[PDB]
């Protein structure tokens, strides 16, 4: 069944590389809580658990990687509650874990509504490194027509 | 005070009101009348009279004298902003990276401006466009101008809707009307005015000067 998830989270770098791995992980624990044929709440969350670990512990221990997954549980199990019908429960899950992720890969983008201003005509802006969120700011100012000028950190390694 | 218009009904000859009626208070010849003046020691005042009053208060508008009274206030939903060295732009204009703005100037809405120009202690209208690689000088342009590629400006006045080719050229002191247009390659010299019509002054409409005279 749902096995070597890593390779959803993996096929999406190439379904899309300009999305940050965070995001590919949520969506595919998504895709994972989706094809869970689950009973208990225990099953759900130990589920996840042995399973960001084993997405956890597949890459390096990234902190933006161990930092949404942790966060995605703690968020999802917040308003969390059984009535009745058990299928709310799978229900609520990946309702508002599809919320989640919606409203994740829709950050990058508010960002740059709120950076944009940041840079004045004929600004003199300075960039240690690559950085996904301080490139989409800079071209969303750049669109805006908007003369400066940067430096590049070479950023070793 | 409400004696004047009466007191002017009397007194016909008086037309004018410092040369006639003044004089006329003081010399007793309307008699028994007091006259005062406010010195005011500070704010400003002045009115527009000559050519060298309009480019000169223009010149003190922009350097703040008359606030509130300035551009960056826009009393008529304008959307201008102050920029250092007295520089002040409305909202969606659109200028070019090598040109550059120099101090003292202002720029119209919906104005562009082409390349490698320079515009100095210059007054834009909205809605304009100017050309690439030209020069512009203690100039006035006004709404809907347009200015042809690689021009020199300075010191004259540009009436509204007024076109300008390329390679053109006009200096000191000049005034131009509107609808008058001025073909590419050409100069205008000092203290020429113009118009549309030979109701007194010279030009017409399409080709530069020497051109279209009638």
């Amino acid at each position: 069944g749902e096995f070597d998830i890593v390779q959803v989270y993996k096929k999406f770098l190439q379904d899309d590389p300009e999305i940050t791995m965070p995001v590919a992980a949520i969506e595919a624990l998504v895709q994972l809580l989706s094809r869970s044929q689950a009973k208990t709440i225990s099953e759900f969350m130990d589920i996840l658990q042995n399973g960001s670990n084993t997405l956890k512990e597949g890459v390096q221990n990234n902190i933006s990687l161990s930092a949404g997954c942790d966060i995605f549980q703690r968020f999802v199990t917040r308003s969390l509650h059984d009535v009745g019908d058990f299928e709310q429960c799978k229900r609520h899950l990946v309702e508002n874990g599809k919320l989640f992720i919606q409203r994740a890969r829709a950050c990058r983008q508010r960002i740059a509504h709120l950076g944009y201003p940041l840079i004045r005509d004929g600004s003199v802006i300075l960039t240690h490194g690559f950085s996904r969120g301080v490139a989409a700011v800079l071209l969303a100012a750049a669109k805006r027509h908007v003369r400066f000028k940067v430096f590049v950190t070479e950023s070793r390694p | 005070s409400n004696d004047v218009p009466a007191l002017f009904t009397e007194n016909f000859d008086y037309q004018d009101i410092r040369k006639d009626f003044v004089y006329g208070v003081l010399t007793s010849d309307l008699l028994g009348k007091k006259i005062h003046c406010h010195v005011a020691k500070e704010n400003y005042a002045a009115r527009v009279r000559s050519l060298q009053t309009y480019d000169a208060i223009s010149k003190d508008v922009l350097s703040r004298w008359v606030y509130p009274f300035v551009p960056d206030s826009n009393l008529l939903n304008q959307t201008f902003s102050y920029q250092r060295h007295q520089i002040y732009k409305e909202e969606d204009v659109v200028l070019a990276r090598s040109c550059i703005i120099k101090a003292r100037t202002l720029i119209g809405a919906y104005t562009k401006v082409g390349d490698a120009s320079v515009v100095a202690n210059t007054i834009i209208g909205r809605n304009c466009t100017i050309g690439s690689n030209c020069s512009i000088d203690s100039a006035f342009l006004w709404e809907d101008v347009v200015i042809g590629d690689n021009c020199r400006i300075g010191k004259a006045i540009l009436a509204n809707s007024v076109k300008i080719g390329n390679n053109c050229s006009i200096e000191d002191g000049a005034i131009v009307a509107a609808g008058v247009v001025i073909g590419d390659n050409t100069i205008i010299e000092k203290n020429k005015r113009l118009t549309t019509f030979e109701s007194h002054s010279q030009g017409t409409l399409n080709d530069p000067s020497l051109v279209g005279i009638g």
